[PDB]
RNA sequence: UCAGUAACGGCGAGUGAACAGGGAAGAGCCCAGCGCCGAAUCCCCGCCCCGCGGCGGGGCGCGGGAAAUGUGGCGUACGG
RNA sequence: UAGCGGCCCCCGGCGCGCCGGGCCCGGGUCUUCCCGGAGUCGGGUUGCUUGGGAAUGCAGCCCAAAGCGGGUGGUAAACU
RNA sequence: CUAACACGUGCGCGAGUCGGGGGCUCGCACGAAAGCCGCCGUGGCGCAAUGAAGGUGAAGGCCGGCG
């Protein structure tokens, strides 16, 4: 609202909160990112450094959907599935062990981070890592690729 | 062991059954009809060569078969077309010189 | 001139960007109008499906959507060949029929021959001439209880299929998956030039011995 | 029948019959005038393959277009302004010389359609056309259900809105990845859909 | 929405799309050619009958013309 | 003003019936035949244009096709 | 005034959050509002970074079993 605004406070202070020795001219250092390199470089190159140059390949016909590939964590694991899902799987007897598919959730490669609570699972995805793989094997489980 | 799909390597992919079916009617275009190549071979026998077919076919005559392959691909442009060129008129060059010698 | 700290900014504003701009101040008109349009054509088409023709079940081309299942644009001839349903027939009863898609597998086709055969039991066929029926019709009672559905027909379902908690054997614990994907990578990325060194280990073995 | 025989035929123009065909017809047209009724198509098979029939109706033109590019009509250099529009005569102009005779065409005959053109003869300074034009009002094409399209209003003169097979072609119109500067009705389509804000209601 | 992204740019200032995905809407078709049908096709003038304020339908004319340098029917890549 | 309020006049659209006119029409299997658009594609160069980068698109000039061919597969080239 | 960004503040929800586009609501004084969608969360931002790229991708500490 103009109400609360800086101006309405400012009326009567010829100057606008501007200053009388240098005005609120038009452009005093020139437009938009102007003097990048001449006499704003030491604001770019302390506050934005690699800005000017280049590096690395060029690729033409950029599709993101071939390098779609979301990830998942061993600690949010267990939270694909429903809690008396793994309730059960915890109380069962017989060995068992639940299968997790994280595809279908939409999870396609499984990072190994947080701790894994002691029970057989079925991990079933597209991709893995080798500390995952490692965590699943030792808590006791399988690891499945689906393409 | 075991042999579970993956997404890479030589047999990448989701497994499914293909099934064979007639190809497309519009996958036959270009291919050459009898009445067609007689029509064709009618109408090269009223007209001739072009200058440039003929100039080649000298070239070939005297066996500067590289000349005549640079000298197509010149007068053409693209590498597959003159080779295909080339070839014909081979074909006509040889077809030319077994009516003469019979 | 920058200030102290903050981004560097590339706003798009360097044309006339004000004599080209598009407020929305007609969207609820926009959307009356296109609702009344719509119950029109609903109206217009006493008995038919409002959504309009049935569609197949397509899956998505890429590898980021290629796990969903759309609805297509139209069921192909071969699908339509195999479900007994003549190409000019199915869009005058009803079935959205295009001849571009192939058919590359065969569960979309059976799929889609399902779906194709479920539309057949399912719909009420009115007669071309309302005193005398024919005999590829419907009966006269059924009639009586036909309207309209809202929606498509019969609409498209992601459907995830459990299997039940398995119990572990020693044969898939062994199975290193991560070794497995490394050496997957590598063979895809060597086998040309192993094919080529093994063809000129060829030759040269075949040049020694002769 | 004969019309496959002439098409190949006249893909042989490098043939000494056809090349002296196309001279003499050539060196006739540079004797005629600039643009004038021809009695009959001479490519009947080109004509057919446009969309000519030989009925009422269908009138044939003969023109000649003046070859070359387009130098920039300026008084002797002094296009005045930045260096890069200094150019005057090495231009090319965006339409083609087909497209130009069938709009030349078009402007003469006013109470005509134009339906195509092809392409009869050239030589150093001259291209030769020949193109079609229907009398929209005729009864012959006015009972003809699947021709009265062209009688309709909306097709007065194509070749100046470049909607004839030869004025499309610089458009740039097509399907795929070359022709992304046309998506939508064409270059200014495009250009307008992607240079507005869509200042929405709420934002 | 992708996306101020892939990319272009004294690679500086600046410029800058597309595919996929969700929706609004949704509708498909016709020639030339290749061939088969006694040109089986079309326009116009005269007389008779109908209504004619969007000049049409039927019949009769040893009426005229177009058209074989090709009109009409079947038929077009989804094959015929 | 409100009202699935009233009265009168005119035009339309949807159904029904009558006369006249045209129309003789489809599907499956087997056998035999047939099937395509040229100074156009494409190449070189020049100029403009594009995010399109060893040339995205357009145009002038020169060269100029093929039929298991041709176009596309976002880095030029040969083989596959 | 519009857009972008930064930071500070107030409110709701919270590892989630957000219908802005569309649709359903006998369209219509207000109402062009308001309500609803939840198998309309497509999608955006966040939940993972790093490398030019191929790619890889986030603890471990004690005893019995061959110091
Ligand atoms: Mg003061
Ligand atoms: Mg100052
Ligand atoms: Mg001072
Ligand atoms: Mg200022
Ligand atoms: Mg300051
Ligand atoms: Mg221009
Ligand atoms: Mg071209
Ligand atoms: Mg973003
Ligand atoms: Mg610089
Ligand atoms: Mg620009
Ligand atoms: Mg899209
Ligand atoms: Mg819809
Ligand atoms: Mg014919
Ligand atoms: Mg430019
Ligand atoms: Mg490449
Ligand atoms: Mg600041």
């Amino acid at each position: 609202p103009s109400r609360l605004r800086k101006t309405r406070k400012l009326r009567g202070h010829v100057s606008h909160g501007h200053g009388r020795i240098g005005k609120h001219r038009k452009h005093p250092g020139g437009r938009g990112n102007a003097g990048g390199m001449h006499h704003h470089r030491i604001n770019f190159d302390k506050y934005h450094p690699g800005y000017f140059g280049k590096v690395g390949m060029r690729h033409y016909h950029l599709k993101r959907n071939q390098s779609f590939c979301p990830t998942v964590n061993l600690d949010k694991l267990w939270t694909l599935v429903s809690e008396q899902t793994r309730v059960n799987a915890a109380k069962n007897k017989t060995g068992a062990a639940p299968i997790i598919d994280v595809v279908r959730s939409g999870y396609y490669k499984v990072l190994g981070k947080g701790k894994l609570p002691k029970q057989p699972v079925i991990v079933k995805a597209k991709f893995f890592s080798r500390r995952a793989e490692e965590k699943i094997k030792g808590v006791g489980g399988a690891c499945v690729l689906v393409a | 062991a075991l042999r579970y799909p993956m997404a890479v390597g030589l047999n990448k992919g989701h497994k499914v059954t293909k099934n064979v079916s007639k190809p497309r009617h519009s996958r036959r275009r270009g291919r050459l009809t009898k009445h067609t190549k007689f029509v064709r071979d009618m109408i090269r026998e009223v007209c001739g060569f072009a200058p440039y077919e003929r100039r080649a076919m000298e070239l070939l005559k005297v066996s500067k078969d590289k000349r005549a392959l640079k000298f197509i691909k010149k007068r053409v442009g693209t590498h597959i077309r003159a080779k295909r060129k080339r070839e014909e008129l081979s074909s006509v060059l040889a077809a030319m010189r077994k009516a003469a010698a019979k | 001139a920058p200030s102290r700290n903050g981004m560097i900014l590339k706003p798009h504003f360097h044309k006339d960007w004000q004599r080209r701009v598009a407020t929305w101040f007609n969207q609820p008109a926009r959307k009356i109008r296109r609702r009344k349009a719509r119950q029109a054509r609903a109206r217009r088409i006493a008995p038919r499906p409002a959504a309009g023709p049935i569609r197949p079940i397509v899956r998505c081309p890429t590898v980021r959507y290629h796990t969903k299942v759309r609805a297509g644009r139209g069921f192909s001839l071969e699908e339509l060949r195999v479900a007994g349903i003549h190409k000019k027939v199915a869009r005058t009863i009803g079935i959205s029929v295009d001849p571009r898609r192939r058919n590359k597998s065969t569960e979309s086709l059976q799929a889609n021959v399902q779906r194709l055969k479920e539309y057949r039991s399912k719909l009420v066929l009115f007669p071309r001439k309302p005193s005398a029926p024919k005999k590829g019709d419907s009966s006269a009672e059924e009639l009586k209880l036909a309207t309209q559905l809202t929606g498509p027909v019969m609409p498209i379902r992601n459907v995830f299929k459990k299997e039940k908690a398995r119990v572990i054997t020693e044969e898939e614990k062994n199975f290193k998956a991560f070794a497995s994907l490394r050496m997957a990578r590598a063979n895809a990325r060597l086998f040309g030039i192993r094919a080529k060194r093994a063809k000129e280990a060829a030759e040269q073995d075949v040049e020694k011995k002769k | 029948g004969a019309y496959k025989y002439i098409q190949e035929l006249w893909r042989k123009k490098q043939s000494d019959v056809m090349r002296f065909l196309l001279r003499v017809r050539c060196w006739q047209y540079r004797q005629l005038s600039a643009l004038h009724r021809a009695p009959r198509p001479t490519r009947p098979d080109k004509a057919r393959r446009l969309g000519y029939k030989a009925k009422q109706g269908y009138v044939i033109y003969r023109i000649r277009v003046r070859r070359g590019g387009r130098k920039r009509p300026v008084p002797k250099g002094a296009t005045y302004g930045k260096p890069v529009h200094h150019g005057v005569n090495q231009l090319k102009f965006a339409r083609s010389l087909q497209s130009v005779a069938e709009e030349r065409a078009g402007r003469h005959c006013g109470a005509l359609r134009v339906l195509n053109s092809y392409w009869v003869g050239e030589d150093s300074t001259y291209k030769f056309f020949e193109v079609i034009l229907i009398d929209p009002f005729h009864k012959a094409i006015r009972r003809n259900p699947d021709t009265q399209w062209i009688t309709k209003p909306v097709h007065k003169h194509r070749e100046m809105r470049g909607l004839t097979s030869a004025g499309r072609k610089s458009r740039g119109l097509g399907k795929g990845h070359k022709f992304h500067h046309t998506i939508g009705g064409s270059r200014r389509a495009a250009w307008r859909r992607r240079n507005t804000l869509q200042l929405h209601r709420y934002r």
